[PDB]
């Protein structure tokens, strides 16, 4: 019975930013004391009202309770016009777990350099959350560095499920296609694929895996065509040899790179650890069918034995568990 | 949260307890439900989008009276949310264009001065009323998944689910969505479509001698309960198709 509780339950600390729907605030709860993120859903009438972005998020997060995902704790509302109603204008507040930093903010400093053991730890967590989403048939469709949050305890959580939609393999209907930020957008979406696979998120995580080593985004264009060449300049050009079913893609024969590049990936990322390069090579395959799945990423030599298990030292107290919610997720 | 009542408890809605003729609630419900079904298909919306809006509607009036909330405006609001939920959203402008259009001019009077506001502002309490439980499943999904696991002649199946499907469309005007899980309703319409067509359904399953074929999809569901769902639907053809 969400939306009944009061915001007076929460002591607001500060404004984190303007979000995809209204604004995002940091706040603590006067009852427990644990800190919380609040997404303000200001309801605008004479427009379209309750945003789908807030709806996609709610619908999915109430089915996703996992360690590597910022979980939605509850929903709370403003005041209570016990008279009239119809006067409205009150907002709804989405209550999430709180993370201090995002990977984009940290990497922007040029101060933080993650050791291989950390990247091994970060990816293992990330690919475990995405594997969970895909196991429950949800596409994130908006995976970027600014959407990958990180607290001081080392814990990674995937955020912003405002573009996330349910997926079935029976190819039910065309999707939006113009999804994901241009820099983290896979080749098939650039060529105009409408009915896409979960392997689009795996591409984005791969582009982030390369960014953790190079300390800079590996694909950085401004227009869609120029982005394809940058990919071709590294992963090789999309063509029937490397990729059987590109011919069935709409903008292929029209949107071509300058030459038929030979794949130069292992050459430009040669400084990267061997097993890490093996994973990056796989996560950044042109043909989505030959691309790596999230389930498979955790079976790579680079992630397979990365022990995130909380029995080995050290004991981190500030780690946000989810077995409270998951247990409570019986009701 | 739970969204399923037993038959003994549905005679205790806030509407009726406030002194309402049960026969008129069924009217208001069958009317309101059918209203959504028509407004949706005219806007050209998916069938699951139609059903979620209807199930929202049925659920809403289990916590509110038809007196305090005009039957026809709520249904419009339910469809508005449902469009956004099932990722087939229409602007509220386009639905109000259907609100005046397919409807009695005094039935349109329910929306008051500004249908937009009356629909848009209502959304706030609708979301709160359904306890922010936005994902809803339907007998449609299970009907197909069960018929795909049936091993016999296709053109018998093709006609089997052809009439079982329509039955789900029929049932939406009633509180079956408020009575049984969508899987069990899906089993029931397979049971019914199999009887009136004289198709014996077991003979297409792994065990052709267990008469109660359905337990291969569900668990321990009695033939009694299944016949209850069937009867409630038979009354629909008896009066309003």
């Amino acid at each position: 019975d969400w939306g009944k509780r009061c915001v007076d339950k929460f002591d607001i600390i500060g404004i984190i930013g303007e979000g995809t729907y209204g604004q995002v605030y940091k706040a603590k709860d006067k009852d427990t004391g644990e800190l919380v993120a609040l997404k303000k859903v200001r309801l605008d009438n004479e427009k379209e009202g309750f945003p789908i972005t807030a709806i996609r998020e709610i619908k999915i997060l109430r089915q996703l309770i996992h360690r590597s995902v910022v979980n939605m704790k509850e929903i709370v509302t403003d005041k209570q016009d016990a008279l009239d109603f119809k006067k409205d204008k009150g907002a709804f507040y989405l209550v999430f777990e709180y993370m201090d930093h995002d990977l984009m903010g940290l990497l922007e400093s040029g101060l933080v350099h993650f050791s291989e053991d950390h990247i091994k730890s970060f990816m293992k967590q990330l690919m475990e959350g995405l594997e969970y989403c895909h196991k429950k048939n949800f596409l994130h469709r908006d995976i970027k560095c600014s959407n990958i949050l990180l607290n001081n305890s080392g814990q990674i959580k995937l955020a912003d499920f405002g573009l996330a939609r349910l997926y079935n393999s029976e190819e039910s209907r065309p999707y939006t296609n113009k999804v994901i930020t241009l820099w983290y957008r896979p080749p098939e979406l650039l060529l105009g694929e409408e009915r896409y696979t979960p392997a689009i998120d795996v591409w984005s995580c791969g582009c982030i895996l390369g960014e953790l080593f190079t300390k800079k985004p590996i694909f950085q264009a401004n227009l869609e065509l120029a982005q394809l060449e940058l990919i071709s300049r590294l992963c090789g050009s999309p063509c029937p040899a490397v990729w059987p079913d590109v011919i069935k893609l709409p903008y292929f024969n029209t949107m071509k790179p300058k030459k038929q590049y030979r794949r130069r990936l292992r050459e430009e990322f040669s400084f990267i650890p061997s097993a890490a390069l093996d994973l990056l090579d796989h996560m950044l395959t042109l043909d989505p069918s030959k691309r790596c799945t999230a389930e498979q990423t955790l079976q790579s030599d680079f992630l397979k034995d990365v022990e995130l298990s909380k029995m080995a030292p050290p004991d981190l107290p500030h780690w946000q568990d989810c077995h409270e919610l998951w247990s409570k997720k019986r009701r | 949260p739970c969204w399923y009542w037993d038959k003994k408890d549905l005679a205790h809605t806030p509407s009726q307890l406030e002194g309402l003729d049960p026969a008129t609630e069924a009217r208001y419900r069958r009317e309101g439900a059918r209203f959504i079904f028509d407004v949706g298909t005219r806007l050209g919306l998916h069938y699951d989008t139609l059903a979620t809006g209807i199930i929202y509607f049925h659920r809403f009036y289990m916590f509110h009276s038809f007196k305090q909330f005009p039957r026809y405006v709520t249904g419009a609001c339910c469809l508005f949310l449902a469009g956004k939920v099932e990722e087939t959203p229409k602007k509220c402008k386009d639905i109000i264009k259907t609100a005046r259009s397919l409807l009695n001019d005094v039935q349109f009077g329910q929306f008051g001065d500004d249908p937009k506001e009356e629909v848009m502002v209502l959304e706030r309490i609708l979301l709160q009323t359904i306890k922010f439980d936005l994902q809803v499943e339907h007998p449609y999904q299970f009907l197909l998944k069960y018929a795909k696991q049936l091993k016999g002649d296709k053109n018998k199946i093709q006609k089997l689910v052809q009439m079982a499907w329509t039955f789900v469309n029929d049932s939406l005007c009633t509180t079956l969505s408020l009575q049984w899980e969508p899987e069990i309703i899906a089993v029931a319409v397979m049971y019914l479509a199999g009887r009136l067509c004289k198709f014996e359904i077991q003979e297409w399953t792994s065990k052709p001698m267990y008469r109660r074929w359905w337990e291969q999809f569900v668990q321990d569901v009695p033939v009694d309960v299944l016949e209850d769902i069937c009867h409630q639907i038979l009354d629909l053809y008896s009066q309003g198709k």
